[PDB]
């Protein structure tokens, strides 16, 4: 239920063929930006560093929570359908 | 008088004394009120 | 003892149990007890008046008591568990209760607990064979003054001692379920070295009135 | 105003404690009840938590808080909603007898005093929720309240009064917490009885989401006649703070015990020695009591001898009052076994559904066990104290307290016989 | 208008009637711990963790229940809260059974996290735990309930999302059981969401039991395609392979929830 891991921008690249080594079974791989990833601050920070370094990238934007109204008190209705069975 | 113990008829209650009493009283007691509905569901 | 059930042969949801038709007036008189709504604050009573048609709860009447009341189930399993007043094991004619709380472990209720083992042959938690007494240690049951006491069925033998609960025991098992009350020169709470607090008459109406 | 516990017949507000003249309508009557009823009610409802207010009176229960306040908190219109009011019986913590002789032998004093309750508030009806043990009790009461309809005290015309009610008995089903405010709503709504958080309050919502007010059985069967009597004759009696009469249950290593009515304020020793004579050995052989039932630490005997019987008096005590059920120790008897089936007690009427009197109640009892065997070292000590810190005001309900309290008493007062049976067991 | 003015260690922050301390302080960043409070589930204040003192008032209040009343200042990292805290997590890991590397919510489980953070290291318990009878649901949820920390976060679910009504309590004490009284096959279509919901490893899924553990995992955020909702999900992988399935959060489709095939 923790949030800490968001609250940063990153910036991952497109995966690519890993494939079984024929020895014992490893993961291997041809690209060097597997394991690639960074952080921002912000989001036009990371456009920027992009831009700069030439590639081509897709945004994904912040996805917020909606606000929520909480009551203990409808657990306990007269007329309502929140009048739960259980405690 | 104070001489002694006078709630006697406990000593000769069934089981099913407290519920006939209820069913007895049902008919005093006033109609009820109504949440507008059958159930929470 | 254990909160969760396992269908044996006995206890299964076929299990045979279907109130009498007297028990559904005293029933529906129940859930006139409450508004039209909220009909299933009668599970207690009528999970009471179950346990008090067959002795003992099975599935078959914790699910039976549902249909009446259109609750889950579960809900009931739940208020079954919970309450310890019901009996989900099959139990005697004579439930049996000792409180062994200060109030009363302080005035010998072990004593009486020991008398109450040896005269029936059995442990604590057990029943006999004869399926006609049981026994079980419990808490408080609000006659704490009459310190050592039982419950036999929904009546008190309170202020006892040893002879008096051997005579009550074998009174039971002859069939004439005695009176309940102190078993000692009381018959009530009041102090057994006489009168102490109130012993002239009480007054009438009209005593004391405020204005009005 | 100075050194004053003892009282007579007149101010015995249960006339029929004992059950000596009747308990049936006729013989009920005779003794003041029901009496000036239609007047009361329509005299007004502010008038009575007027009375109630001028009469101090703090709640008979085990919290006592002072009514009038607590009972105003309904006073206002209803918002589309009934109105409810439930009698407390469940009777259910130690030593605590009251409200069953009560119950029996005198009924009706209940029943019009619910009455004036709703009436003084605003009830459609009430909900006298009983203890399942009590059964007998249960019927003598539903027998009263039926000769009650019958006789045109309560229902479509209330004594007159142009106000409607009705009063019903629910029954409990055996556990201690059901004695709580909100446990006892849950459980006559039809579930566990597992309190509620508080808020909400009762007041704004409470039974079937509708407002009530909870209230103990003596705290309303003395409220027809203090409106019949006035606060000011109320208030005569007992410290400013916390008057009038009370009852009073003793227990154990006494030679009578009994159920008494008696004067608020009154020292536990006159209490002890006028009724219940002395203790077993006398004064010297007393050890400990208990005032309260069981959530209440213990009184060492060192402040047995100078001190009331009252909220403020117990309470600068390091101690509290709560429903009055004074149970007694006298030197022949393991203090820590008692206090460890205290505990036990309370870890089997938990609940469950707040961690601290899930986890550290099972805890303390386990420790105490160990402390009566001595299989336990005294760097344990201040341990379990700080788990009963723990524990107290971190919980929903207050039976962690209950729980932490008597652990306190005796850590407080009795410390060095955990020590000397921790050297016993190590030295053996 | 109809705001409140309310203090957060401080630091004002305007807020509406009916909502609560954790909803006032998450808007400030802090969030309080928890193991009851979900926010798509009703409110049940079963695990006292979410205790903050306020400025001087004598006690603490569940912040996941307490509506916030005007002129309040929410004291987080205070002695008394971190006390509070402390105990609670005692009391959990009490009973707790030494199954973190069986366990196969391991690098995945509140309750570590939170007794990093918001809890002592060291236990003061010399008593013998308990151990509680084990649940057959179904070939889905694997059940081990010698480990549930009786939050309701689960029986909460089953009857507000779920619409079941087949999952409670029995008993009370620390012997009460969650789960049936009875053998009854929890089989709905929104029942692996469970996994999600219990922060302990109580009940994990049968699956991906024993294959791989969370630091191992990359994760890439896909959608579905078996039905036309567009949930939103997250593919955890482990060098190569397909481990997992698991839900995103979007508000518009996917409230945190997903069906059991997808899963
Ligand atoms: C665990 C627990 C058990 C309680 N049991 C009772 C009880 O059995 N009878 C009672 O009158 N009050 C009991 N109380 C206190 C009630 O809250 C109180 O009686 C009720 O609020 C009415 O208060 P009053 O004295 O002002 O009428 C209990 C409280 C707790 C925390
Ligand atoms: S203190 Fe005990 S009885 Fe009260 S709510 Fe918590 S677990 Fe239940
Ligand atoms: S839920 Fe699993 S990982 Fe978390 S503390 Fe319990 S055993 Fe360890
Ligand atoms: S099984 Fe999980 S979600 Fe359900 S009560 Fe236990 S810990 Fe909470
Ligand atoms: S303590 Fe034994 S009856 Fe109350
Ligand atoms: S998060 Fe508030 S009590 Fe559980």
């Amino acid at each position: 239920s923790g949030v800490n891991n968001t609250k940063k921008w990153k910036m991952e690249f497109d995966t690519r063929e890993r494939w079984e080594n024929p020895l014992m079974g490893w993961a291997s791989t041809a690209d060097p930006l597997s394991n690639m990833v960074l952080t921002f601050s912000a989001k036009e920070d990371a456009i920027a560093f992009a831009e700069k370094n030439g590639w081509s990238y897709d945004v994904e934007e912040k996805k917020v929570p909606k606000p929520k109204s909480k009551s203990y008190g409808a657990n306990f209705s007269w007329n309502k359908r929140t009048r739960v069975s259980t405690k | 008088d104070t001489t002694t113990y006078k709630n006697l008829q406990h000593h000769d209650y069934n089981t099913y004394t407290f519920l006939d009493l209820n069913l007895d009283l049902s008919k005093f007691r006033l109609p009820q009120p109504s949440s507008g509905r059958e159930s929470p569901r | 003892a254990l909160f969760v059930h396992r269908d044996t042969p006995e206890n299964n949801p076929d299990t045979p149990f279907d109130f009498t038709p007297e028990n559904y007036k005293r029933i529906e008189a129940i859930v006139k007890n409450y508004p039209e709504g909220h009909q299933a604050a009668a599970v207690l009573p009528v999970l009471d008046l179950a346990q008090r048609q067959n002795g003992w709860l099975p599935i078959s009447a914790m699910n039976k008591v549902a249909e009446v009341l259109q609750v889950p189930p579960m809900r009931v399993y739940e208020v079954a568990t919970f309450y310890t007043m019901y009996n989900r094991k099959p139990v005697g004619k004579y439930h049996i209760q000792v409180c062994t709380t200060t109030p009363c472990m302080l005035r010998d209720s072990d004593s009486i607990l020991e008398t109450l083992q040896r005269k029936l042959g059995i442990k604590v938690g057990e029943t006999t064979p004869d399926k006609l007494f049981t026994l079980i240690e419990v808490e408080c049951l609000g006659a704490c003054v009459n310190a050592p006491m039982v419950q036999i069925n929904d009546n008190y033998y309170e202020d006892l001692t040893p002879k008096d609960i051997e005579e009550i025991i074998d009174e039971l098992k002859a069939g004439k379920v005695p009176k309940p009350g102190p078993r000692s020169g009381r018959f009530c709470c009041e102090p057994a070295g006489g009168l102490t607090s109130l012993t002239e008459p009480p007054k009438g109406p009209g005593f004391g009135v405020q204005a009005g | 105003k100075t050194s004053f516990g003892s009282l007579k017949d007149e101010d015995r507000i249960f006339t029929n404690l004992y059950g000596r003249h009747d308990w049936r309508l006729k013989g009920a009557l005779r003794r003041g009840d029901w009496y000036k009823t239609k007047e009361i009610l329509l005299k007004g409802p502010d008038w009575i938590l007027g009375e109630m207010k001028t009469s101090g009176l703090r709640g008979r229960g085990g919290a006592g808080f002072p009514t009038g306040l607590k009972w105003s908190f309904m006073n206002k219109p209803s918002d589309g909603r009934p109105k409810y009011l439930v009698v407390n019986a469940d009777e259910g913590e130690p030593g605590t007898c009251k409200d069953r002789e009560i119950m029996r032998h005198d009924p009706h004093k209940l029943v019009e005093g619910c009455l004036v309750g709703g009436r003084a508030m605003g009830a459609r009806a009430a909900y006298i929720y009983i203890r399942g043990e009590f059964y007998n009790e249960a019927s003598n009461l539903q027998v009263a309240i039926r000769e009650a309809y019958e006789a045109g005290l309560i229902g479509k015309n209330a004594c007159g009064s142009d106000y409607d009610f009705d009063v019903f008995v629910v029954r409990g089903a055996g556990a201690y917490i059901c004695g709580e405010e909100t446990a006892l709503i849950e459980s006559i709504e039809g579930k566990q009885g597992k309190p509620r958080l508080k808020p909400p309050f009762p007041a704004d919502v409470g039974v079937f989401g509708c407002p009530t007010t909870v209230a103990n059985v003596e705290t309303v069967a003395v409220s027809p006649t203090i409106c019949r009597r006035g606060g000011t004759w109320f208030a005569g009696f007992g410290r400013e703070r916390n008057s009038g009469t009370k009852l009073f249950n003793i227990s154990g290593h006494v030679n009578h015990p009994c159920t008494v009515e008696e004067e608020m304020s009154v020292p536990l020793k006159e209490l002890i020695e006028k009724h219940a004579g002395g203790v077993t050995g006398g004064w010297d052989n007393l050890l400990a009591v208990i005032p309260g039932g069981s959530s209440t630490p213990l009184i060492p005997k060192s402040v047995c001898e100078t001190v009331l019987m009252d909220f403020d008096a117990l309470v600068q005590a390091q101690t509290g009052l709560g429903t009055a059920a004074v149970i007694v120790m006298d030197r022949s008897t393991d203090i820590v076994k008692a206090i460890a089936r205290l505990i036990e007690f309370y870890k089997h009427e938990s609940c469950g559904q707040c961690t601290p009197c899930r986890e550290g109640v099972d805890w303390m009892n386990k420790v105490m066990a160990r402390f009566v065997k001595g299989d336990a070292r005294p760097a344990e000590i201040d341990s379990l104290w700080e788990i009963s810190k723990q524990i107290e005001g971190h919980t929903i309900c207050a039976l962690g307290d209950g729980a932490a309290w008597p652990v306190q008493g005796l850590i407080r007062h009795f410390r060095p016989e955990l020590e000397d049976r921790m050297q016993r067991f190590a030295q053996q | 208008s109809n705001l409140i003015e309310v203090f957060v260690d401080g630091q004002s922050v305007m807020v509406e009637p009916g909502t609560t301390v954790l909803q006032a302080c998450e808007k400030v960043g802090m969030q309080i711990p928890r193991f009851c409070y979900h926010e798509r589930l009703s409110v049940a204040g079963n695990c006292r963790m979410c205790l903050v003192e306020i400025e001087k008032a004598p006690k603490v209040v569940a912040a996941c229940a307490m509506p916030v009343m005007k002129g309040w200042n929410i004291l987080t990292n205070s002695e008394k809260s971190k006390k509070a805290r402390e105990g609670v997590m005692e009391f959990l890991l009490a009973n707790h059974p030494l199954d973190c590397p069986i366990c196969d919510q391991g690098g995945e489980c509140d309750l570590q996290d939170q007794s990093m953070m918001f809890g002592s290291d060291r236990s003061r318990f010399l008593e013998g735990k308990r151990a509680v009878e084990d649940k057959n649901i179904g070939p889905l949820v694997k059940t081990i309930m010698t480990r549930c920390i009786q939050c309701t976060r689960c029986i909460r679910f089953a009857s507000e999302i779920a619409g079941v009504d087949d999952l409670g309590t029995t008993g009370r004490g620390n012997d009460m059981q969650v789960g049936t009284y009875i053998e009854k096959m929890f089989m709905s279509e929104l029942s692996g969401n469970v996994i999600d919901i219990c922060p302990v490893g109580a009940l994990t899924s049968k699956p991906y039991a024993f294959t791989a553990r969370p630091w191992e995992t990359r994760k890439t955020e896909s959608i579905d395609v078996m039905d036309a909702v567009g949930s939103n999900i997250v593919v955890s992988t482990r060098t190569g392979e397909v481990m997992r399935i698991l839900p995103r959060m979007h508000e518009d489709i996917n409230e945190e929830w997903i069906s059991d095939k997808t899963r």
